[PDB]
């Protein structure tokens, strides 16, 4: 279940028991998820939004299919701070999803 | 009349292969738009049926005679379908018939013949 | 290119009905779809909000 902000917050992941990592850069993170879809850690991992957005370039390097390693955006200790961009980030997600940009 | 003669007066197994069928049946359409003979389906004279039932009926065993007349007429659908009247009418006498398709001729089949149109 | 009777027009007019209730049925299939769409958006702002307080 792995979580990469900093190594930092990954031994507090430790510290929550489970099993956690840091890079601060792109592809060093991307090829530790790299094998970290080929060995499981059990297929839930979270990057950091500093350092990557979508990780979805790895599900269509290696798995495909299935889409069972899960990968999330997640707020870093040090932009937990602003409270990232919660309305327009729905506003970019309803226009990267359906076509239309709305308001609601 | 010579495939009738040498199967039933002196007993071989006479097989008669009738080339193309729509040439004939536009021959008798030709005599039968000049005499101004009223029609079926598709210009073909109505007396059609009958003179393709009195070509393909003289076909099969007799009785006491070890004769026999296998008939292969090798019929041209022309628009390739089978509800033109040569096709059809072709059907509606004899006892079967076996449908060469196109598309299986496309992947290139040799004998394309597709069975699930076909019968016997 | 298909065998023109008025028995295979009946078939096309068949055809071309249900093609035509499937455009119907299809737009109200989305309809169904977005409404859940936008059912479940919310639960993602809010889902949002908790993750980052805790
Ligand atoms: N110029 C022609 N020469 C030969 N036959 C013709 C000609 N015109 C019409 N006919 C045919 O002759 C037939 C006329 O029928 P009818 O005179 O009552 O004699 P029948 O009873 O012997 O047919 C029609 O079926 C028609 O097709």
């Amino acid at each position: 279940m792995a979580v990469i902000a900093d190594p930092e917050t990954a031994q507090g992941f430790r510290l929550a028991g489970l099993e956690g990592y840091g890079a601060s850069s792109a592809e060093e993170a991307q090829s530790l998820l790299e094998t970290l879809v080929e060995r499981g850690g059990y297929a839930l991992v979270a990057v950091d939004e500093a350092l990557l957005p979508d990780p979805e370039r790895a599900v269509e390097r290696l798995m495909r299919g299935r889409d069972l390693p899960v990968l999330l955006p997640i707020a870093g200790l040090k932009e937990a701070f602003q409270g990232h961009d919660v309305e327009g980030y729905m506003r970019e997600l309803v226009r990267k999803t359906i076509g239309f940009d709305i308001k609601l | 009349t010579v495939a009738e003669y040498l199967a039933f007066e002196h007993d071989y197994h006479v097989l008669v292969i009738l080339t193309d069928m729509t040439n004939y049946c536009e021959a008798l359409r030709e005599i039968g738009a000049a005499r101004e003979e009223i029609p079926g389906r598709r210009g073909y004279p109505g007396y059609m049926y009958t003179d393709l039932a009195t070509i393909y009926e003289r076909a099969g065993v007799v009785e006491g005679k070890k004769g026999s007349v296998t008939q292969i007429p090798i019929l041209s659908m022309p628009d390739d379908d089978r509800t033109h009247p040569i096709p059809d009418l072709t059907g509606y006498i004899t006892e079967g018939q076996i449908q060469l398709s196109r598309e299986l001729h496309r992947k290139g089949i040799y004998p394309p013949i597709d069975p699930l149109p076909s019968l016997s | 290119q298909v065998s023109p009777t008025r028995m295979n027009l009946l078939q096309r007019r068949g055809q071309l009905r249900l093609a035509q209730k499937g455009v119907d049925l299809l737009k109200k299939k989305r309809d169904a779809l977005v409404a859940e769409f936008f059912g479940l958006v919310r639960e993602a702002m809010e889902a949002r909000k908790a993750l980052d307080q805790a």
